[PDB]
């Protein structure tokens, strides 16, 4: 074996070429053959297949992956020259393992670790253009022109400091364009949020895609990533070989991931209690329990928990769809929609929260900034691409963010133009906005775009609009303090569990009931309207609300009874956003 | 004092080629063309590389190979072919054009691999850098032994002479620089970007940057697509490189029988069958439109935007308009935003975006300092990103002065004049625009005229050949067909679309009804004219008066709808429906 390793060259080769061949689920075999077809000289392996065939290969191959590596590509190649013997190819193949030791505690990774295979789930923060690194340098003396190269002089170039034809002074110099050069892509990686327990301070990491695997991740993108765990030396300064005794540690990536669930008897319970006939009724209930006689609002959010049910008119040319439902909570201070947003924020899954005010500590946009490499840095909005954004002091905000606002709840996507060129990073996000009353209490006979000055399209792209007060009623005000006395002295997980499989699973689609019950609501709407009038926005809020609805119900396919609800819940919004 | 063979040999063949290659007729074309390169303004000579290729095919795969090593040996091969022919000024540089290229590669291909061999790519201008003299060959001296250090060549940045040419002296820090005597050639910055047929969806272009040489230099505009050939080059910065390829060559991004014999015999039977279609009209605008119900008008005046009249330049020079500008105000909602996606979703070259966007181009044209370098920058907006296209401009009721002025100007002239700052640049914009607006209110009030309706100046509404009013009509039925089409379109997920003529082939009749040019008949003459004196004895109330600027409407619609039928020249057929579609949208005062 090579020296400090449990690594024989041709036993590993063999073991490894036998895994090849011999597996069960042999896919290996045939992904080679879509490989000699296409041509693409890679082979990405789930590492986990080799821990079933072989713990110990996969123990030989976590801890060494570096020497490992190259023997499983001469295993491959001849393979390739096996089956297939003869073919083109600009190279031979190639192998990038992944997914094989699932240590996602990123803020608790040890140095025992260096140089061994570890697999990541995190969000690429920001990258940079591909750093043409050299690799093989060009010489030439500059007296008499003597041409010359040296290769590969471990990172650092060794300067010739003398020709080789006349043998004069200092006088080879490197030329850029002749020398070899390879490309080196570097990205910094944030841990995923949601696996880190504590939170107080998230982890951060770099990469480096060497030579290939440039470009394949675009930032902001939720990605499990596996590569070496690499540390190297840092010098004191760049002229003296003084070096610190601490060591910068990155990763230089073998795969990107791009990105069942929980056991059966979860899916056995969720199942269960959907049965239940008020289940819809009793989410919404244990949903959010220290808030008090709030339940249309507390519908209204479960159903943008829940969400539409994605939707594709790529076929149609109608374009992207916004299945996600945005719902603007406007009411007098003091009326717990801060609270409502936290609560939201903390229980649904990749959430955000942020605050109107540009004030706001992470921003609701994203711009470029150096380093000092002009590099973009993201926004709430598209940090929560595809969760929720929960938007407190929404009415106070930029009209240039308001512009943003309107732009992404029209399109799903946020367009900035980057230094010259223009980037469409697509936030398919539910927005969860929070006004309150201009002055300090809310003037009745004014309406919500008198008592709040904002504009009357961007509130329009609001399906739903929850107006919520402090009436003057001693009663709801005792019941309320005896709710609260009674909190000074069903658990949220299986509901964010609910959620969750909706979505991996359940689709809802339209039911010709529910489709000729939302025709019959529209323009009974319209003919309410025909004497603030109905608008086919409404349907699009209608028929997304009925989907969630569903959804809720887990049915898969629409039904009238999701109609009928929310057709209720929207004219509850109306009712609420009714004023003379 | 070390030759490098290979570049001996390279220049030998490649003089050879100039000198002994030549056309089918048996004639040095290349003679023919440093004949004519020996003109003030002249010094890039256009090489077919396919031909080096027949010359000998060793050569070209080796210049392809070493392009950037052997290119100054070419140039010096170019010039002994070109001095000695004729009385060539003694010394003004000269330099190799390349062309015919198969290898079009895009940006994502580019790589340390491809450094110094040619490539040929395609993409499309971002922003243009000012021309800037650029140091060749150094000409330097060291203070102590003032010994000319001469011809010490830069790599694109301020190397000093490392050592004197004195043997004797070793000052190495005291090199004064001669002006005069190193060479100099003007150098331009310009950022390119992945065309959007390339890009993937939702994904970041690469963003390049490129050198401009020679006649190069002015080749290329701000915002327009081309094609490039030469190489990439790795540049240090601030052991630090960036990429930037240096194009030689610089070449446009790509008539009706080329395009019918390189179409195939199914697209040419089927767009041959599409122009003997008759109702072609209706049937395309029904399956370009499947997710809309009534507004068929609006889909009508669309259809003529997208293929457009014939432009035409004056012998005076004056250019008159081919495309047309057309404007939509509508009700909340009423899927303006929805024709305009699905007008972008079809076409290639067109592009939407809206009047709130906060951009400093401010869709169009902007001089801007660099981020970094300082220095102002034509910086291309997607009106420029349009040229030869359309625009699906959003919130046009909403739009910025400095905007409403630019486009007032641009949609005038078919062209921008940007000066600021001491630099200035004009660039060509012949682009269809869609401008969407709700009315003032939201609501729109047909009592009232169009000028109340919208905040737009006169101009804007003068320059617009088209208006289309969309009003929320309390008509059931309409509601009733309108939710019907959208239900069906959410339960029947997809299929829901009635498509008589696919998308392609749509766009392939297009293609090849955009390469004809009809004229008009005398017939259609004084038909347009009798129209117009229906128009003009008509004399609205309408919203807005009658001016010649509705005749210039006319003719080009007309041009547009003989362009509907791939007629060679228009009908009264093509008149009497365009005067229909202008004289409906005539929208009269409701009072
Ligand atoms: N209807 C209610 N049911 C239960 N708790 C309520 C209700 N109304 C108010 N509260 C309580 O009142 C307090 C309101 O705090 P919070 O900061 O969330 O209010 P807010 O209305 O969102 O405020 P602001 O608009 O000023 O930011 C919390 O204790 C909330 O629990
Ligand atoms: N006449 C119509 N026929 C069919 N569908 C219609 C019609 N009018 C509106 N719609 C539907 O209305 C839905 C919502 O309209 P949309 O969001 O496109 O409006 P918009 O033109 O952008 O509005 P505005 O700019 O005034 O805010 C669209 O999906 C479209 O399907
Ligand atoms: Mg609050
Ligand atoms: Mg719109
Ligand atoms: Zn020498
Ligand atoms: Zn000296």
């Amino acid at each position: 074996v090579i020296w400090g390793t449990d690594v024989n060259v041709a036993a590993c080769k063999e073991n490894f070429q036998r895994f090849l061949q011999r597996f069960i689920d042999p896919l290996y075999m045939q992904r080679l053959g879509e490989i000699n077809v296409i041509g693409e000289p890679f082979l990405n392996v789930n590492c986990e297949h080799i821990k079933s065939f072989d713990k110990n290969l996969y123990r030989q191959l976590i801890s060494y992956p570096q020497e490992v590596i190259p023997t499983f590509d001469m295993a491959v190649n001849e393979i390739f020259f096996d089956r297939y013997p003869d073919s083109i190819l600009e190279h031979q193949i190639q192998v990038r393992p992944f997914n094989a030791l699932k240590t996602k505690n990123m803020r608790n990774l040890n140095p025992e670790d260096i140089d061994q295979l570890i697999t990541i789930s995190g969000m690429v923060i920001r990258t940079s253009q591909l750093i043409p690194e050299m690799q093989e340098a060009f010489f030439q003396c500059q007296v008499c022109a003597h041409t010359t190269r040296v290769e590969m002089d471990r990172g650092r170039i060794a300067e010739p400091s003398v020709c080789g034809r006349c043998h004069t002074t200092h006088s080879m110099a490197l030329i850029h364009n002749r020398s070899l050069f390879s490309d080196k892509q570097m990205i910094k990686l944030q841990e995923s949020p949601e696996d880190m327990p504590a939170g107080q301070t998230p982890h951060t990491v770099i990469l480096f895609a060497h030579n290939d695997l440039v470009d394949k991740v675009q930032p902001g993108d939720r990605v499990n990533v596996t590569g070496i765990y690499r540390a190297v030396p840092i010098r004191v300064n760049p002229r003296v070989s003084n070096v610190k005794s601490v060591y910068k540690t990155h990763i230089d990536v073998i795969h990107y991931r791009k990105t069942k669930l929980f056991s059966e008897k979860r899916v056995e319970l969720l199942k269960e209690l959907s049965r239940k006939p008020d289940i819809y009724e009793r989410l919404a209930s244990a949903l959010a329990p220290s808030i008090y006689e709030h339940e249309d609002i507390k519908k209204g959010i479960l159903l943008q928990l829940f969400g539409g049910t994605r939707k594709d008119f790529s076929h149609t040319g109608r374009g992207k769809f916004r299945a996600e439902i945005n719902i603007l909570l406007c009411g007098d201070p003091g009326t717990s929609k801060s609270q409502l947003l936290q609560y939201v924020y903390n229980l649904v899954p990749r959430g955000q929260y942020t605050s109107g005010k540009g004030s706001s500590a992470v921003g609701l946009t994203a711009y470029v900034m150096k380093d000092r490499q002009l590099v973009l840095q993201t926004g709430a909005l598209v940090l929560s691409d595809n969760g929720i954004c929960c938007i407190d002091e929404f009415d106070k905000m930029n009209e240039s963010t308001r512009s943003v606002l309107h732009e992404v709840m029209e399109q799903q996507t946020l367009s900035i133009a980057k230094a010259g060129i223009i980037c469409q990073l697509n936030a398919r996000t539910s927005v969860l906005a929070a006004a309150n009353p201009i002055e300090s209490q809310w003037n009745p006979k004014k309406t919500t775009i008198e008592n709040i000055q904002l504009p009357h399209t961007l509130l329009s792209r609001f399906d739903l609009i929850f107006l919520m007060l402090d009436p003057q009623d001693e009663a709801y005000d005792r019941r309320l303090a005896h709710h609260l006395v009674a909190l000074y002295y069903l658990d949220m997980a299986v509901l964010k569990d609910y959620i969750a499989y909706a979505h991996s699973t359940i689709m809802p689609r339209l039911s010709e009931e529910a489709s000729q019950a939302l025709i019959e609501a529209y323009v009974d709407m319209r003919k309410i309207g025909s004497s603030v009038s109905a608008y086919p926005r409404q349907l699009e809020s209608l028929i997304r609300l009925a989907e969630a609805h569903a959804k809720v119900r887990l049915s898969n396919k629409v039904e009238a009874i999701d109609v009928e609800e929310a057709k209720r819940l929207h004219r509850e919004a109306l009712k609420q956003s009714a004023t003379d | 004092e070390v030759r490098d063979e290979v570049a001996e040999k390279c220049q030998k063949l490649f003089l050879d080629f100039l000198e002994e290659f030549q056309s089918s007729d048996g004639e040095i074309k290349y003679l023919q063309l440093a004949e004519e390169l020996i003109r003030p303004e002249r010094n890039t000579l256009v090489v077919s590389f396919v031909d080096l290729e027949q010359f000998n095919q060793q050569l070209s795969t080796t210049i392809q190979e070493e392009f950037y090593r052997v290119y100054p040996y070419l140039c010096r091969a170019l010039k002994t072919f070109v001095k000695d022919r004729k009385e060539i000024p003694l010394a003004k540089d000269f330099y190799v054009a390349f062309q015919d290229l198969p290898t079009r590669h895009k940006i994502r291909e580019l790589t340390s691999s491809r450094i110094g061999l040619l490539t040929r790519i395609s993409g499309q201008v971002v922003r243009t850098h000012p021309v800037h003299p650029e140091l060749v060959s150094g000409t330097f001296l060291c203070l102590d032994c003032q010994t000319v250090i001469r011809d010490v060549e830069q790599q694109f940045k301020y190397t000093q002479p490392n050592i004197c040419r004195n043997p004797v002296c070793a000052n190495r820090r005291r090199f004064l620089l001669d002006t005069n005597k190193s060479r100099f050639v003007d150098f331009q910055k310009v950022r390119i970007q992945e065309t959007q047929a390339e890009l993937p969806r939702g994904s970041i272009p690469r963003s390049l940057e490129v050198i401009l040489r020679a006649e190069a230099v002015e080749s290329a505009q701000a915002g327009d697509k081309c094609d490039f050939t030469g190489t990439l080059i790795v540049v240090p910065d601030v052991l630090s490189y960036r990429l930037v390829f240096l194009a030689c060559c610089v070449a446009p991004t790509n008539t009706a029988e080329s395009i019918k014999n390189q179409m195939t015999v199914k697209e040419w039977e089927k767009v041959f069958e599409m122009s003997q279609d008759k109702n072609l009209y209706h049937n395309l605008c029904t399956s370009l439109f499947p997710t809309i119900h009534g507004n068929d008008e609006v889909k009508r005046g669309v259809l003529l935007m997208l293929f457009g009249g014939v432009p035409k330049t004056t012998g005076e020079g004056t250019s008159l308009r081919g495309d047309i500008n057309v404007c939509i105000v509508g009700d909340p909602s009423t899927a303006k935003s929805q024709f305009l996606k699905h007008v972008e979703e079809f076409s290639p070259r067109a592009v939407y975006t809206s009047g709130k966007a906060s951009s400093a181009a401010g869709l169009t044209a902007a001089v801007v300092r660099d981020e970094e370098s300082h220095e102002f920058v034509i910086e291309a907006g997607a009106l420029m990103l349009a040229d030869n296209g359309v625009c699906c401009i959003d919130e046009f009721d909403k739009m910025d002065v400095r905007d409403q002025v630019a486009i007032h100007e641009a949609m005038e002239q078919q062209t921008i004049s940007i000066t600021k700052a001491g630099v200035k640049a004009t660039l060509n914009a012949r682009t269809s625009i869609l401008a969407a607006a709700n009315p003032i209110s939201g609501h729109y009030d047909r009592s009232k005229s169009l000028k109340q309706n919208i905040n737009l100046s006169a101009p804007i509404m003068s320059r617009f050949d088209l208006f289309f009013i969309l009003v929320d009509e309390c008509n059931e039925v309409t509601d009733y067909a309108i939710a019907r089409r959208i239900v069906d379109l959410h339960s029947r997920i997809e299929e829901s679309i009635d498509r008589v003529y696919s998308l392609d082939d749509i766009r392939r009749y297009l293609l090849f009804a955009r390469q004809f040019k009809p004229k008009i008949s005398k017939e259609s003459e004084d038909f347009i004219v009798e129209q117009y004196k229906h128009l003009r004895q008509r004399d609205g109330k309408s919203s807005w008066r009658i001016t010649v600027r509705q005749l210039e409407s006319m003719i080009r619609l007309s041009e547009a709808m003989a362009r509907m039928h791939c007629c060679d020249e228009v009908q009264p057929k093509h008149v009497k429906e365009a005067f229909r579609l202008l004289n409906k949208s005539i929208i009269r005062v409701e009072t």
